[PDB]
């Protein structure tokens, strides 16, 4: 598959902070614009559970693949366990100035051993989503 | 080293016209602590082309390990989208009769439904990070 952006995903584990090398593929023939991205991306797990009425929103997203580069894999095996149980990435994408992509979403297969990532053609509509799922 | 098989059918709590069967097999040993989780529990499903996430939501007491699962096969009429889906039991049935081939179609995880305080920490801690 096609490379499309290397950098560092910050995993904070509000139980601190684990940093974990990654690389982002899209298909071959797809294309994504990564340049005005970020080079860390910090995540926190939530339940995946939650993420089921955001579903009509979540199907109108972009579909990116997530490799973890294996640089500690006692910090990888953690992550392969939470989010096996049921656990998801929220990935916020710090910016000071207003960019196009601020938000994707990580989920993991056990199955198949892969990380999708979510990408909103909605940015907006998502993070108010995410807020009125968790808000009562 | 006995291997059961349940078969809970669902349908879509919005349209009950699609309809779902879920197919679980596990050792004969923890068949009695599955059924209980099911019997007090709600299914949603995410749908991700040919990943299907199934969240059995239980308030039973004990919350079952994801790998008392040996295999399960999930089924839809008709297709679905990708996207989530909240379902309703309609019917459980035991036939430990393991005998048939079945196709570890997706991945299923047992959870309790979530305190209004861990919630709160949630609605907080996102608060933060998204900026909202």
């Amino acid at each position: 598959k096609l490379l499309a952006w290397s950098g560092v995903l910050e995993w904070q584990e509000k139980p601190l902070t684990r940093s974990l090398p990654c690389q982002v593929y899209v298909n071959h023939g797809e294309n994504l614009k990564t340049e005005q991205w970020p080079q860390k991306l910090i995540m926190q797990l939530i339940p995946q559970q939650l993420l089921t009425t955001l579903g009509p929103l979540f199907r109108n997203s972009r579909m990116v693949q997530f490799h973890f580069t294996n640089k500690d894999l006692e910090s990888l095996k953690g992550l392969y366990r939470i989010m096996g149980n049921g656990f998801a990435g929220c990935v916020h994408f710090p910016h000071t100035a207003p960019c196009e992509v601020r938000v994707l979403m990580l989920l993991y297969s056990s199955k198949k051993k892969i990380f999708m990532g979510l990408i909103p053609y909605d940015q907006s509509g998502f993070v108010n989503g995410i807020r009125q799922v968790i808000t009562n | 080293n006995s291997l059961s098989m349940i078969k809970v059918r669902l349908q879509n709590l919005f349209d009950n016209d699609e309809v779902a069967l879920l197919k679980i097999t596990c050792y004969t040993d923890k068949l009695i602590h599955l059924t209980n989780a099911l019997a007090k529990a709600v299914i949603h499903t995410i749908k991700l082309n040919g990943i299907v996430f199934v969240h059995v939501i239980t308030s039973s007491d004990i919350c079952p390990n994801n790998n008392i699962v040996v295999k399960s096969n999930f089924t839809t009429m008709p297709v679905l989208q990708n996207g989530g889906y909240i379902w309703e039991m309609m019917e459980l049935t035991h036939c430990s009769q393991p005998n048939g081939l079945i196709d570890d179609n997706c991945e299923i995880k047992f959870s309790k439904k979530l305190s209004d305080s861990t919630m709160t920490n949630y609605m907080n801690q996102l608060s933060e990070l998204l900026g909202f």
